[PDB]
């Protein structure tokens, strides 16, 4: 069935900047029950944002049908949550505690988006 | 692959635990609002 990068938790880039709470959760839950969204609003994260669905088969799906996918003027980009690139603008040596501390506490994978 | 499948079965299942908000807290950078 799945490969070993699919993930519950998506990550958007490309997003339209004035978009609601609304619009994300029409956009991204018609694919199955949404746990959250983080939006990024900061100059750094502005246009990016995590998705996170409830159930690993529904981000799968969400994940072919979305990437690529035209909303407004633009083509999103959405790839499956990677612990390591999403703390890829950490100083090199801050992030292994975090990286370590994910993989220590929670079990999920530290491993670069290789 | 009796225990390939098993395995398998074994690592999505993993992956698709109920997640505590305080799981997903340490899960995420600086610089984004939970809507």
């Amino acid at each position: 069935r799945l490969p070993p990068e699919v993930n519950r938790i998506l990550m958007i880039r490309n997003l339209p900047y004035k978009i609601t709470a609304e619009e994300m959760y029409d956009i991204f839950g018609k694919y199955g029950p949404i746990r959250q969204i983080r939006v990024g609003n900061t100059p750094e994260t502005r246009g990016t944002a995590y998705v996170v669905y409830e159930d690993i088969f529904d981000a799968k799906n969400a994940c072919d049908h979305l990437s690529g996918f035209n909303v407004c003027n633009r083509y999103l980009v959405v790839l499956y949550y990677n612990a390591n690139r999403a703390f890829q603008k950490m100083d090199t040596k801050k992030k292994e505690e975090q990286l370590k501390l994910l993989k220590e506490k929670y079990g999920i994978n530290t491993d670069p988006p290789k | 692959e009796q225990l390939q499948a098993w395995r398998w079965e074994r690592e999505i299942d993993e992956r698709n635990r109920p997640l505590s908000d305080e799981e997903l807290d340490a899960m995420f950078p600086e610089g984004y609002k939970v809507l």
